[PDB]
Order: C-alpha cells, then structure tokens, then sequence
C-alpha cells in the first residue's frame, strides 16, 4: 500500500480480527490472492493451489497467518504490514451447511406471513377461481401466505469444496386475484420462475424485496406476481479489484459527541497537530451534507452516526 | 471510505455524532484550535533586547515557515534599546536591506547581541567577513556610542552611523538611505512616536525591492527644515497624526515645498490613528488583510514602542500578505475593534503575533474574536 | 606576476624580505596561526549540562564545517549530568543513532536541554511529532526520575528507557540496544570510569553503521554474570583497566565463556590506558591521526568526565578520521606524548577540540605543540 | 575581467599613477583599444580614431580619464573598475620629442667611458697605425673611448604622429689594436655598421650589449669589432594580446620583515582569514625555491627582496 491512497487503516490493537476477516475471505473464497508486505517490502504471497478445493483455502489461510502473527503481535513503531487483496465477490460461496440451513430456518420463519388478504367487496383479495351462479366473484377459502407461493431447503450436489446454494421451488395456487361480487375474472397469481436460488455470491437476501407482492394495473388491476429471491450488495464497494489494508502501530481514538465522557475539541488539538487541509475539506463536506444534502466520502453515516476520520502528523509540543 | 495512514501516525481519530450539526460543531472547534495553536504565535523575552532578537532568530536566517530569509543576512540595523527616538524612522531601512532591527545598550554592546548579529549573519572565526556584511547605526552618539561602533568595528564588519544633531535630522539621515525613490514619503511630527510606529508597517511593504522613507518634522514649527524641502522635493507627502502632532502650519509648508497637497491620515489618539492607517484603502485592501501583530502602544511608558520598531519590518515583509500592527497595552480602542473587522476576510484571519510581554490577554482574546481564531 | 583579486577582499597583502629564509619562517607561522585560530577550537559552557549543549549545537544540526549532521537529527541520548556511571557506556549509542548525548539534572528536565532538544530535532508547535522522533534514557530512575520522563512524553516525544537494576545491568541495557553485531565488544570494570572514557572514541566508529558495545562487569566477582556471559557470546573482548579494575579471575572468565583470549589494554593509572588505547593498532593507526579532543580525566572528581561522554560520539565520527580523546585536566602524562607523537603525521594535526572548561593552559599548548599547532 | 584569472589588482590608492599608465600607453601606441567595466557591466570603450594621428591618440586618454575618474576616485566597497587592454608592443613608439633626447643624453654620457686601453708590452690594447723604425707596433696616444666610435642625437624626419627615432653615427679610428712591441700589425677596428637606430617598439637599449668590444681570436686576436644599438625585450610578457587590470576599495598592507616595525605572522593571522591552500601552496613555493632550485610565479623576487601576494578572503572575527 502507498500514503493517503485508497484503502483500509487497521490499528495494532485490531490486527486480530482484521487477519481473521481476510482468512474467512480466503475461506469463503472471496479473496484470490494477498501479497503481504513488511513496512515496504514484499516478504509473501498467500493463494490456494485450486480454489475448488476445501483444503486449499484452509492451507492458504492457516499460511497467512504462520507468516503475519508474530509481525503484527510484536510491531513497533514506525513499522506496518501492508495486505494487497486480489478478490471477486461472484466467487463468494456459502461454506458451512449450517448456514445455508439458518436461511432456510430464515426462510421457512415466514411461512405463515400473510402476502394477499381474502377479497373483500371493497378491497382487492384472493378469489375463487370459478365464479357464482350468477357469474361474480366469490371469496377464496383461505389467505394467500408464503407456505402457499413456495417451499424452501438446499438444494442438492452441495459441498464445502464448490459450496451450498439455498432453493427455492415454486408451489401452485388455483386461487386468483379480484374482488368478491365482482363480474370480471379474477387474475392468475404469477409464482416465482426466476431468482429461486441463492449461493450467496457477495450478496445478502433483501427481505423487503423477496417474495413481496407486485400488483400491476393500479386501479384496474391486469396483473399479479409474487418475487423469488432479490439479494442487495452487502457492501457499496465493486464486485471484483484489487484492495489495500494496512496495519500500523498507532492507536485508535474514540470520539463520540454523544457520550457523557468525552475529549473536548480543544483537548484534541491540543494532543495533536491536524493538517489544516484534511480538516478544512472535512468541514466543507459536513457544511455541504447539511445545507445542500450533498455526500461524500469524507462524512459517512456508520451505525446511525455520522463519522470523520483523522490521520494527524504527529503530537503537539508542550 | 477509508484512507491508507501514514506509518509515522500516532493515532487513528474517528470523531462520531449521531446528529450531523454536534458533528458539524465539534469539527469546527478542532479546525480553531488546531489553527490556533498553531497561528497565534508570541515572539518576547525578558527584556526588549531579547524580544528583537526572538524576532530576528524566528525570522531571519531561520527555517520556519513565514520567515523573512532562510539564508544569512549581510545588512543589521542597530538601535539604541532606550532611544525609540532616534531609531524611530528606522524599520524601512531594516526592511529594504533585508536586516533584523536589533536593540542595543548605549554603553556596551550587549553579549545577547553580539551571538544574534553572529548567528544572523553566519559570522565564524574560520570564515573570512568580506566588506559585505554591514551594520547600520540608526542615531547618534547619546543613542548608540562611539564605544559600541567601535566594538562592532573591531569584530570585522563595516559600520555606517545614519546621525544628527537631533531627531529630525537623524530621521532625513536614515530616509536618506532608504532613498524616496517611488515619489512617495510618510511624514510624522517630533512627539507622534506612536504614529511612526503605526505607518512603519506601511513604509516597510517593499515596492520593485524599495521602501517608503518616514520622515520626522517639528510639528509646532512654521516651517519645515530647508534639508526636510530638500529631500521631500516635490513628492507625495501622507502625515501621519493630527494637528497636535503636525500642525496646519506644517501641512501648508510641506504643500508649498513639494507643489503637492499633502494627505492626512488620522484619529483624536494614538489608538484611533493606528485604525485609520489600517482603513486607509492606499495601504490595506478591505477583505485581504489576514495576517497581524500586535504590540503595546506606549501609553504607559514611550519607549516600550522599540517592540513595535523591530517587528514593523517583518510586518510589512511578512508572507504574501503585509500585516499592520495594532498599538494596544491593556485595551484595544472602539475605532480599532471596527477597523480590524473590515480589514479581515469573511474567512478570518490566518497569522496572530503578539510582539513583547506585557500585552493584556483581553486584546489578545478581542483579536482573537474578531479575526475568527 | 598578479591575479585578479576578488572585489570584496578587504586588503592586498605584500609580504617582503631581503632574505628568502626570513619570508619563510614568517609565512610558516602565518600557516600556523591562520590554522590554529580556525582548527583550534573549545566548546565549552559554563556547566557541565552547558558544555553537551554547546556539543550538540555545534555537530549535530549544523552548517558547521566538521558537523555530524546539517538536518534535524531523530534521536537523543539523555544522561544524569551528575550519574557518569549509569551513562558510562552511552557513547556507542549516542554514536549508532546518529544523536548528541545531552545531560539532565535528575529530578527536573533543563530549559537549556529543552531547547536544545528542539533545536537539534526541529520540533515546532505548527508541524506534528511523528513516532520517529525518539529519546533513549541511559540509567535508571536514580540518574534520570521518572518526573524528567513523564516531562519528555508530555512535549510529544518517544521515551525508551535503557536500565537495570545496578550499573552492570544498566550497561548491558545500552549494549543490548547497541547490539553486538561484528562480533566484538569492549569491557571495563565497574570502577573503572577514566578507562570507559579512553575507550567511548573507539567503540564509537561506526563501521557499515554499527558501532561496538562497552559492558561493566564486577571487577572483583569470581565470575561475570549470566546476562554479560549471555550477551557476549562468542566474542573477541578488549578488556580496559588493569587488575584493579578487572581482575585476573574476570579475564579468565570472559576466556572461558568466550572461548576466544582476550585483549587487555592497559596501564599504570587512568592516563597511560588512555595512552595505551591511542597506541594501540587496532583502534588507532600510526602518522594516520590528524584529529584530537582533549577533556578533562576526572583526578579531581569522577563525575567530570561527563564531558568526555558526551563528546565521544563526535569524536567516533569526526570528518573522515576518528578522534582519539586525550584525558587530562592539570598536565598530560608521559605516555600520552609520546603516544600522540606516534600517532600523528610528519605534517603534523589538523583538528584539535578542547572540551569542558578547567582544562589547563599547559596541557592545550603540549598539544599544540606535539600536533605542530 | 574574472576573479582567478592572469592580470593586475591596483588598490584605490594607486588609481591614478595605473590610468597615467594606460594613458602613456594610449599616447606612445602600445594600446589599440581599451574596454572599460564598472563592477560586471561594461560602460565604455577607448580607442583612438587613427592610431597614426598624435591627436586622436591624446583624446582617447583623456576621455578615459573624464570617464573613469570619479568612479575610481569615489569608489565604494565591494565595487570595482576592470579594464581589458588590447596591447602590441611592435606598434609603440617614442611619441616626445623630450624623450628621445633623454635617451641621446643617456647616451652621451658614456662619451668618456673607455672601451679599449692603450696596449702594454703585457697586455693587448690600442697602438698605432704605423710601427717604429725597427717594425714593432708602439703604444697609441689616446684610449679608445665611446666619443672616438660613434655621436649621437635624434634623426631627421621625426614627428609626434609617427615616432622620433634616436640615431647612432660611426666616427673614424686611425689606431689599431695589439701589443707594444708586437710584429704583426695592428688590427683594424670594426665601427658599428649595423644598429645604428632605435625606435624603441616595445624594446629597451641594453646596455650590457650596446656599444660593445668584441675582440675575436683568443690569445691570437685577428678581429675587433663595436657593437651598434644592441635592444632588449623590456617585459618577459608577450608582444601583441590583451591584459586585464582591476581596481578594488581594498587597502595594501605592506609587510617588510627586514623593518624595524612590522605586523607579526600572529597578528596579520589575527586581523585577516587566509585560503589554506593559498598559503600552503606559496610556503610550498618558497621552501622548493628554497632547498632545490625551483622557480615559481607564486614565490617573486621583487626589488631585491623575496615576496608572496595574499587576496584574503576577509577578516577575522574578534
């Protein structure tokens, strides 16, 4: 990694966890290939012989860190160790059977959540699929809730080496969509046909889009169908590249403004010499956020607070 | 959303807020205070003669970030510690030469600056002091003795006395040598010691490498000196004072000398002309001036303006922005508070230098608040 | 029959003489004179915390001509002006580091070594203190408090301590940091502090960067400890001092643990060992020497060979030769004129640097003498 | 022109005796031309219109000194004059007419000098023209002097423009040489035939030469001749070239060792800093002068005393 590029900066204290994300990385098959380097210095390359292969990936990140733990645990000051991470989110698999066993407990928990209401004479529902004597619509027998759309569970051929894949397999529903009294045929229910598997390929299931209801018509309804699986990027950064993390020997300062404890600004400034620059386009970007509703990346929304990061040049005389 | 730290960092700081304005707030704060403890500089000793030479080793010959020069100087300008009076007109010199204005003792030539005048001008026992290196005299004998000139003689380096008979013509002596070379000269009455101090600052702002002269007049006199008309010659004259200081006799004389009618920028007190040099539009641009010293007035005592005398060079020199110097003791005047407002930026300031000890922390704090530091 | 003379030249010198031989001794001693007014320097202060600044000022951070360094330097080596002992074998790492050894009262830091501190480091309030900037405390907390070392960490600096228990551990400390890395080390007994003064020069050359470690080992004991038996390995050892200082049970010891012969470098009293050290080939060779420090070797009290101390580094590192230093305070012994007529070439020496004060004029004048100065 | 370079360094003082010099040097034509410099900048240039014309050579001298003299006269310190001299000594001539007399003068008052003595019965010498009675040469009257060889005086035709000319006339010798008592007859005496003028072209009269006896043969004489004008080159320095002359605000120090006062090697060491390498390279000069016979420009002898010359680079603090 090179200064003030692009990247991640890990402190002593957290070298730990940030090893083991780039093990389960290693494991999980996101990451293809780490150079490590010693200050800057190129010193390892850490990579599996086939990706395809459980063992392979354990090998690789049993190896990254044989090499790096005692660096890390022992790292003075002025030294740091510099991790260039080939990865490819596409490639991301889900490892543990149990995993993919927890979506589909996940999954199944929704069963029984209602996604249409039984028809009313005022509001749109589930019909019948055969009218009355008369040739209106009459109300179905029961609710249309997810159990109803569709079953889930792994699919089969999975393994640890290519990984699991949760299924998703489409029911069938003679029921449709109208409104009880109605002279117009109720409207077939689309079932899932697309997005029925989930390997988990650096994405997560978005529930607030999966197996949701899309009716389409508004006030005269045409037709009616029900979502398979739609996932969302776990993470804003790209599908595949190339990531720098570095690990330095500098401790991490906490500043949260709504703590009952905390280091004033002036004590801050005090304690440390800040580049004005680095500040001044910090302000600016919060001034712009707050007036004009413009981002950036120097101010970002982390666990419901808005945070900024300070590398300062050093500590303040006196 | 992250950046790859230095390795030489001693910390990680993560400044966290759940609401975007305490954030806003905070991060506003830490830029004041990180500027200011940075920006706010004092430059004093323990004596006036170490409060000269504190500036002339922070700005002269000197690393630091808003020095005058970076390399050796050839030119000093030698004042008498006491005689504020003889060395009055003296810091255009000083800034013309490319010289720090260094106090001495009448008597002895003071060890404190004899190591400043060494280290300054890179002299060692090694190294030969071609003709080069030259040391001004700025006044005559009751102000810097011949002892002294001799003293500086003896060390290897070539001594020029600019003197008199009095202040007015010690004052053509030293304008003399700063030369009124761009049709322009500041004129100051016999008692307005507090406004030379304030116009110094002005004169010292070089112009194609050349300095404004000040010159000294008997303000209560009917007439100027036949060798004040023949140096001002037919310039611009801007006194500096009100009629107690230079009479409406004296404007008249210097008018009929030079064909030209003479300025006048001026308050009711020393404090108030010191504003008035810096709303004077000629001198300092409105929404420009960022940098600023401050230095006692000499309300309390006259010759306590010698801080003034030396930092006014460095003032007009300073950055690539001249600074004036706000005259103020214990308190800063209603026309000052007002002038400083205009003259700084929406922004606010960006440079604070308190010159000497005994500045009162409430002006300090004024100036402070005014320029948004 | 002429050159064209440089315009700031301050005199044309025409030097004549009927007799060709008369011209020749004249323009001999101006050869002398013009050298010695300009290679014949004393850095000295009033103190002995005075006289390490005016060191570390003059060599470290420097434009001067014979200067270690002409950049802020990264580290310090601090020691207890009074504790010779704790400190004693700091030399090599003052050298190593590229640092001036600087002295401190034990209980509160020196505002002279403060400023000094940020002088040679160029620490300013504007510009942040990264992690590289380092201070090694060579004692432990009865030469330098803990108060002295809390004060260091609050200016912003990095304070690794360098201590054990008693002197002996405490040097192993120094020479475990030092490290012993070309397969050689120095050891002088725990009393024998004029004979780790005669040897801190030569432990302070640096060769492909490493400098050599001093141990103190008990003089007295039966054995060595584990911790120096442990450190020294498989090593070649110059032993310093005499029985007395290290007895004939300690050599043994050190052949045993070793097993390699050590060397003993040695005489009659503190300044035929220093003698002996210039002497001796390995350090020193013959018509090769041409710069000296002299110092004072602490007959009138012990804890003044603090100037030593601090000097020795520079000395290590002098120019382009090695310095040896010469130890003597009222008169210089026998061995050491000879020693030095040995030592230095037919033309004679080029530098010589008195350090300290109360060194006595005989003693500079044989040196002057010896050298051809 | 150049601080390192071959030329002359005039101190304040001598300013006027040096343009008197380049003045003389303008009239007597052994100056072409003369380029002028105040500090680095060139200001003028002097050269006569036509070197042949008296007039134009006088107006060149004195419009360099209306242009140099009060620069030279109030020169300050750091400040100084060069002048680049484009010489030829061929070109020069003897432009007075009261010079050229004092050069007949000079050699008039030899007139008297004896060259030849009257011959002895022991040792050669003049006789005269016819032998005794008995066929012996006898003794001459009078001794051969300078007035009894040749007169002088300036020749006919000379002018200020193009040069007077000092002229050698032969006389008439009836007397020969031999011994008194000698057979063999009297040996004609050789009168100057050839250099019988001297314009003076960059070239002095050497007398050690001129007006000479050269009595070939050995213990057997059988010719005797008189040397006419015999010249010599007045300087080692070339014939034709350019020269550089500085001025400077510098005071000369002359230190005479043989004084009964003079500045101690301590004190001038006290007052002045020397270049090393310029003292060691003059101590290096005299000591090779010294003890082998090594000459050096370094090392002059000067007015029957030994000196070196130091430009120091200023003075010495304290």
């Amino acid at each position: 990694a090179t200064t003030g590029t692009q990247g991640y900066t890990v402190v002593k204290n957290d070298w730990k966890k940030a090893v083991k994300q780039l093990q389960d990385g290693l494991k999980d098959n996101s990451i293809g290939k780490i150079t490590v380097s010693f200050n800057d210095g190129v010193v390892g390359e850490v990579a599996p012989k086939s990706a395809n292969k459980k063992a392979d990936r354990d090998a690789a990140a049993e190896k990254l860190y044989n090499l790096v733990n005692t660096q890390l645990d022992k790292l003075g000051d002025g030294d740091y160790v510099d991790f260039s991470v080939d990865y490819n989110l596409e490639n991301k698999i889900i490892t543990n059977q149990a995993d993919a066993e927890a979506i589909v407990t996940k999954l199944n928990s929704l069963n029984e959540k209602t996604l249409i209401d039984i028809a009313t004479k005022d509001t749109f529902g589930m019909v019948s699929k055969t009218q009355d004597s008369e040739g209106k619509n009459v109300a179905a027998t029961k609710a249309l809730k997810v159990k109803d759309v569709a079953t889930f569970g792994l699919k089969s051929g999975g393994s640890e080496d290519t990984g699991y894949v949760v299924e998703m397999k489409a029911g069938a529903v003679e029921d449709k969509y109208g409104k009880v009294g109605d002279s117009t045929a109720g409207i077939a229910i689309n079932l899932p046909s697309t997005g029925l598997e989930y390997a988990g390929k650096g994405t997560t299931i978005d529930f607030n889009k999966t197996l949701k209801v899309d009716v389409t018509g508004g006030s005269t309804p045409s037709a009616v169908a029900v979502s398979g699986f739609v996932t969302k990027d776990d993470t804003d950064l790209a599908k595949s590249g190339t990531i720098n993390v570095r690990v330095i020997n500098a401790k991490e300062e906490s500043i949260d403004i709504d703590a009952s404890s905390y280091t004033s600004a002036e004590n801050l400034a005090k304690r440390y010499v800040f580049d004005p620059d680095e500040i001044s386009e910090a302000y600016k970007a919060i001034v712009a956020l707050q007036n004009d509703g413009i981002e950036s990346n120097l101010v970002q929304l982390v666990n419901g607070k808005y945070q900024v990061i300070f590398y300062p040049e050093g500590k303040r005389l006196e | 959303n992250d950046t790859i730290a230095s390795q030489d960092t001693p910390a990680k700081v993560v400044i966290k807020a759940n609401k975007l304005k305490d954030l806003k707030d905070y991060v506003d704060d830490l830029k004041t205070y990180n500027n200011t403890y940075s920006n706010v500089v004092t430059v004093a000793g323990e004596d006036r003669i170490e409060t000269a030479i504190e500036l002339s080793s922070k700005y002269y010959n000197s690393d630091d970030k808003n020095a005058i020069t970076d390399k050796a100087v050839n030119d000093i300008v030698l004042v008498g510690s006491t005689s504020i009076v003889d060395g009055l007109v003296a810091s255009p010199l000083a800034s013309e030469k490319t010289a720090p204005l260094l106090l001495t003792s009448k008597d002895k030539l003071d060890s404190s600056v004899k190591s400043e005048i060494k280290r300054v001008m890179n002299l060692k026992s090694d190294t030969g002091i071609n003709t080069s290196k030259k040391v001004y005299l700025a006044g005559g004998v009751n102000s810097i003795s011949k002892d002294v000139e001799n003293e500086l003689k003896n060390m290897g380096l070539k001594v020029t006395r600019l003197s008199g008979e009095d202040r007015y013509e010690t004052s053509l002596a030293i304008a003399d040598e700063i030369g009124l070379d761009n049709d322009k000269a500041f004129v100051v009455g016999g008692t307005g010691l507090a406004d030379a101090m304030s116009i110094a600052p002005v004169a010292s702002q070089l112009k194609d490498g050349d300095a404004t002269p000040i010159v000294v007049v008997d303000g209560k006199a009917k007439e100027i000196s036949d060798d004040a008309k023949s140096f001002l010659g037919t310039s611009d004259v801007d006194i500096i004072g009100g009629k107690n200081s230079v009479s409406k006799e004296i404007e008249e004389s210097i008018d009929s000398a030079t064909g030209k009618t003479p300025d006048r920028i001026s308050g009711d007190d020393r404090q108030a002309t010191n504003a008035e040099v810096l709303k004077e539009d000629d001198y300092f641009t409105d929404g420009e001036v960022v940098n600023y010293f401050v230095a006692k007035d000499g309300s309390t005592k006259e010759d306590q303006l010698v801080d003034a005398l030396a930092a006014a060079p460095i003032a007009g020199r300073f950055k690539e922005s001249p600074a004036p110097i706000i005259l103020a003791t214990d308190t800063l005047s209603s026309d000052q508070n007002v002038a400083v407002s205009k003259a700084v930026p929406k922004d606010g300031g960006t440079n604070l230098v308190q010159v000497g000890k005994g500045i009162a922390s409430s002006v300090i704090n004024k100036m402070k608040d005014l320029l948004d530091m």
